Parts: C-alpha cells; structure tokens; sequence
C-alpha cells in the first residue's frame, strides 16, 4: 500500500496497556503462581505467550476469571516474564536466569528462552 | 513519521 | 535498572493483538458508526484514543458493549483510524485526509491529527 | 536484544 508509519506507535500503545495494568483498569483475568496473584489483560498475555494463546483460544477457558498455573513455576520468574510482556524489557540476573528461563519455555515465550539460553553458555 |  | 530490551517486542505484540481483530478473538465492543459497525478490543481503543480512553474509565459505560459514535463521523474515516491502532500504518490519501483529521481530533489521537494538518499546509 |  501507500501508507505512512509512526515509528514509535507500537511503544506507545505497549506503554498505555502497561499504565492500564498499572491502574488495574480493565484487567480480566488473575494468574494463580502458588501463593501469589497477577492481574492482567487476556489479550496481553495471547499476543506474548504461545501458551496463554492457547489457553484464551480454547473455547471452555477462555471464559475463565483465574488461570493456575504449575506449582513448578516460580512467582518471581513469572513476574519478570509478566513485565517483560507488558515494557519488552527484561530483569535478567545471575539469581534469577535459571527461573526465568523455565518459566519462559512453559509459557512459550521462544525470544526470552533464545536470550537465556545465550547468557547460560557465556557463563560456561 | 515514515515511508514503510 | 540493569534490564535488556528486545526491540522487536512491542511491534510483535501489536501485530499479535491485530491478528486477534482479525479472527474476531476476544474482541469485547462493537462500535457503530452509522450504518457501519467495527469491532475492537477495549484495550486497545483506550491506548490509542483520548476519546476510548475516557469512555472506558467511566464507571457507567466501561460495561457497555456497543458505543456509538457521532452521526458525523465517517465510517471510512474511522476504518483507517481503527487500521492504524492496530498496525501503525496510517492510509492517507487526497480523497480521505479531510475525513481522517476531522475523525482524529474526535477520537483526540494527537499524532494522526499532526500529519495530517502537515499534509494539508504543504497542499496550500 | 539491547542495552537499553
Ligand atoms: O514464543 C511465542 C510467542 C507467541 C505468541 C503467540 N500469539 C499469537 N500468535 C498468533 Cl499467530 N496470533 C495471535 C497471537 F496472539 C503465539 C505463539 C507464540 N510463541
Ligand atoms: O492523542 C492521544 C492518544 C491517547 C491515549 C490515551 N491512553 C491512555 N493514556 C494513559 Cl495516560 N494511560 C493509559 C491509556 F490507555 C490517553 C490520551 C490520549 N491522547
Ligand atoms: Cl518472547
Ligand atoms: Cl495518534
């Protein structure tokens, strides 16, 4: 086609869907991780995760209010997942890559698991 | 603003 | 923070969330723009539009799920607009500038209503 | 991925 592009729209709009989340406005679902709980959009989580998009395309989950997820997964590896979702920045730590990098192969997120599994062969 |  | 950014990351979720649209996944309103009706996702609309954004945080009309617009506002007009949220690309043209800016400075999208005024002056 |  013929169109014009602005550059930094895509940043724009991931920024106001994370001050939405921020807000707890429209948020729809809640993230069960053990003990701990996540609000976010469904919507978010379908267009990070190939296992959210699974889930939220079924057509029985995709009404559900609370997803739990494994015990396995760590609430702290899912948080710095969550954010990197919402901002495309990533928390990545000596203390916390082993957690991050397990819980990003379950949800299904191949970007964050290519990038951890790079950081764990430099340090071999 | 920019051509794609 | 010590944090690493994947650049495509914001660009891949907006093409995610307009892949959605597309197979009618998720999407939570139907706006009506006389005889035309669009559906959306509420979130998006809200990140986008200074309009969605005060509809949707209104304690009253949040739950609604059809929103119609002004009698005034061009349906093509806001197909281009709604096709910009989701992908960047803006579809201007000599025979819908007029349309699109007056349809932006509805939906109060500040950067559309910017080019398009910088198309029009180099017209004149 | 960057150094942001
Ligand atoms: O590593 C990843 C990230 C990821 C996201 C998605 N998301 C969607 N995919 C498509 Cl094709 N349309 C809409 C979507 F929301 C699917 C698989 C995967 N795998
Ligand atoms: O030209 C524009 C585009 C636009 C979008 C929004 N969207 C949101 N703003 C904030 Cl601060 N947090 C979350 C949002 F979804 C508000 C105003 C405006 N004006
Ligand atoms: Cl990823
Ligand atoms: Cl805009």
């Amino acid at each position: 086609d013929s169109c014009i592009q602005f550059t930094r729209h895509a940043s724009d709009v991931l920024l106001n869907l994370n001050r939405l989340r921020s807000r707890d406005i429209l948020t729809d679902v809640v993230i069960v991780v053990s003990r701990e709980q996540f609000r976010a959009h469904k919507t978010v989580l379908m267009a990070c995760s190939g296992l959210f998009y699974s889930i939220f395309t079924d057509q029985l989950k995709c009404n559900l209010s609370v997803i739990n997820l494994d015990p396995e997964i760590n609430p702290e590896g899912f948080c710095i997942l969550l954010d990197f979702m919402y901002t495309s920045r990533l928390n990545l730590r000596e203390g916390n890559i082993m957690a991050v990098m397990a819980t990003a192969m379950y949800l299904q997120m191949e970007h964050v698991v290519d990038t951890c599994r790079k950081f764990i062969k430099a340090s071999e | 603003w920019v051509i794609p």
